[PDB]
RNA sequence: GGCGACACACGUGCUACAAUGCCCACUACAAAGCGAUGCCACCCGGCAACGGGGAGCUAAUCGCAAAAAGGUGGGCCCAGUUCGGAUUGGGGUCUGCAACCCGACCCCAUGAAGCCGGAAUCGCUAGUAAUCGCGGAUCAGCCAUGCCGCGGUGAAUACG
RNA sequence: CGCCUCCUAAAAGGUAACGGAGGCGCCCAAAGGUCCCCUCAGGCGGGACGGAAAUCCGCCGGAGAGCGCAAGGGUAGAAGG
């Protein structure tokens, strides 16, 4: 994956908006275009939407969800099933 | 075991080195 | 008469204990131990009856004595048995034979089930009896795994002399029955 | 010998008996022999039962196995299940994760050629 | 009970991985054993078995906290 | 975000279904090419990918680079079995701002289907068939089992 | 087209119509004699492969089970197992 030597979420276009959340409460939804976004466990109870290439996937946040990316929540294709 | 990557071969058909096949002589 | 274990542990432990959690009056109002039953049905055995006499040899080696079939009481369309066709093998448990065999059981047999994650408090029909099922027959060591042939499992009913549920609760929990919490 | 819970191994050579036991291969095998200090070239109808208890109380202590390793990775995959994660749906779908040719044959996660009418 | 067909019950001592002597009456005169009701874990204790692990390190993974402030 | 989507189908390839086989330890034998934004000798740390130092090299003098099959010894005892690795979970390495829908590797444990393949069909007349490994192109890295070259062992048959 | 069961049949017996509905022309050496023992079907919970019932465990259940076969009478204080 990412190498451990070095760190993780390199996207301070995200951190200063979901931190200033933080520190304020009021827990709005932001809408982001980055699925490059590993989800700090500082994320947790927030609404972010999440866009896959079409449309925005609202992601509720909950404990559990740390290592993984946005896009791993945010599915791009739809098959509905072969028929 | 040309594909398995816990042998000897395998290593050396993909051109990998680990405990399998390390060089040293 | 007999030096085991589980009833002079029962007398002697269970016994007063649960006079005094729940307020016993006479000595005969604790919850009494009898009739554990097992009944070891091998539906399997509709089209051979020489599978049944190596059960009752292994059951009659795990307890003590020699089961006795079940006729079918009634024939099915799906399920072929007509009238007869003997597939049960049913033995009840008393007088020590029932003591030695919940030693072996709650000693050796119960941490033989994988993982044994407990067992189920939830099974308790309302009037102060207990069912379990057994799948392999490989936990209890009087079972060798080289004079075996199939796999062939069982199911245990215990009957107590209580009224109602949580007074066997009390019974099985601390005479050695690893109960789920 | 009686080890690996009732899961058991007999018959022959222990250092590929062992490889037998869910969640005990060959090199965690190895690791188990030389901390113990038992002959991995003998074989387990001849030796020491004194060997099998130390084999015992160093393997079903040291890792997890028996029954709880399934335990482990099917809370792992429920885990993954049940929230909206992307490789949790490919496990619920039935469809393989680690990036796959699904165009051509997946048939080993997918299951038999369940072969179609086959239009135009 | 019935003569001859049902078997007799010999005294039997049971051996276990620790070493714990059980003290019964049954069909098999000694016994070897692997487990007794002291070595099972759920038994006595439980005593953080092999996990020591709440869940995996979920909301532990941080292993240094490395970010702009 | 997609060209990697998948209930299916076809073509070309890789790995096997084992004992003329597999694994482990040691020991040899080439050819053709590549590289001072790079190739890395040699130490230290890690079971390992690799990292930190740092010698050399504008290169038939340095390095890539161990060539493999081969040979010696030991183990496996023919059973879906240390044959075979699909697939899946966890923990890591290097690249790239970024590796999740889309990478390449290392370790642990899962370890499947396959015990020689229907109708049919393909390449080969002498180092050729078969088998075995190496180098280059692109390329930050790489899905490379593809392509192009290189060499090791070395059949069988051709009445017409 | 002969025989058996219920109704038509008007509370004894009997009672017709090309009236309403069903069967019988067999079987059982155990489905007979005696002696001894056991009591059902269902419903509510419980229990490996068991699902609405393959076998068991506890409670309620006077006869709705069964008694070979159509139906009626009868029957568990047995004719049932
Ligand atoms: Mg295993
Ligand atoms: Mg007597
Ligand atoms: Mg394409
Ligand atoms: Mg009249
Ligand atoms: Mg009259
Ligand atoms: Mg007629
Ligand atoms: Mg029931
Ligand atoms: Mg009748
Ligand atoms: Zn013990």
């Amino acid at each position: 994956p990412r190498s451990l030597k070095k760190g993780v979420f390199v996207d301070d276009h995200l951190l200063e908006k979901v931190l200033e959340l933080n520190a304020k409460g009021e827990k709005r939804l932001i809408k982001t275009w980055s699925r490059r976004s590993t989800i700090v466990p500082e994320m947790v109870g927030h609404t972010i939407a999440v866009y896959n290439g079409k449309q925005h996937v609202p992601v509720y946040i909950t404990e559990n969800m740390v290592g993984h990316k946005l896009g791993e929540f945010a599915p791009t294709r739809t098959y509905r099933g072969h028929g | 075991g040309k594909g398995d990557r816990r042998t000897r071969r395998g290593k050396i058909w993909r051109g990998t080195y680990g405990k399998y096949r390390p060089r040293k002589k | 008469p007999l030096d085991v274990a589980l009833k002079r542990k029962y007398y002697e432990e269970v016994r007063p204990e649960l006079i005094r959690r729940f307020g016993y009056q006479n000595v005969w109002e604790v919850p009494r131990l009898e009739k554990v039953v097992i009944n070891q049905g091998l539906g399997e055995a509709k089209e051979d009856a020489r599978i049944l006499e190596k059960a009752a040899q292994e059951l009659a080696l795990i307890t003590g004595q020699k089961p006795a079939v079940t006729r079918a009481k009634k024939s099915i369309s799906n399920f072929k048995l007509r009238k007869g066709m003997p597939i049960g093998l049913r033995v009840t448990l008393r007088r020590d034979r029932m003591w030695i065999f919940l030693e072996k059981l709650l000693n050796v047999a119960l941490p033989r089930i994988r993982d044994f994650r407990g067992l189920n408090p939830n099974s308790f029909d309302g009037r102060g009896n207990y069912n379990l099922g057994l799948r392999e027959q490989l936990i209890f060591p009087e079972i060798t795994y080289d004079m075996v042939d199939a796999l062939r499992g069982m199911d245990i009913a215990v009957v107590t002399t209580a009224e109602t549920d949580e007074e066997a609760r009390a019974l099985l929990e601390l005479l050695g029955f690893p109960f789920r919490k | 010998a009686r080890i690996a819970g009732v899961e058991i191994p007999r018959n022959k050579r222990v250092d590929v008996a062992l490889t037998y036991i869910y969640g005990i291969g060959k090199a965690r095998a190895k690791e188990a022999l030389e901390k113990t200090g038992i002959n991995p070239a003998t074989r387990v109808k001849d030796l020491t039962e004194a060997e099998v208890v130390r084999l015992r109380e160093y393997v079903e202590n040291t890792w997890k196995l028996e029954g709880e390793l399934r335990a482990e990775v099917a809370a792992n995959i429920k885990r993954l299940m049940d929230i909206g994660c992307y490789r949790g749906l490919r496990h619920r779908r039935g469809l393989p994760v680690r990036g796959q040719r699904t165009r051509t044959n997946a048939r080993t996660r997918k299951g038999p050629r369940k072969t179609v009418a086959g239009k135009k | 009970m019935k003569e001859g067909i049902h078997p007799k019950l010999v005294p039997a001592r049971i051996i276990c991985g620790c070493g714990n002597v059980i003290e019964t009456y049954s069909t098999k005169p000694e016994i070897y054993v692997e487990v007794c009701s002291k070595c099972h874990p759920f038994y006595t204790g439980q005593q953080r078995f092999v996990d020591t692990e709440g869940r995996v390190e979920r909301f532990q993974r941080r292993y240094g906290d490395s970010y702009r402030k």
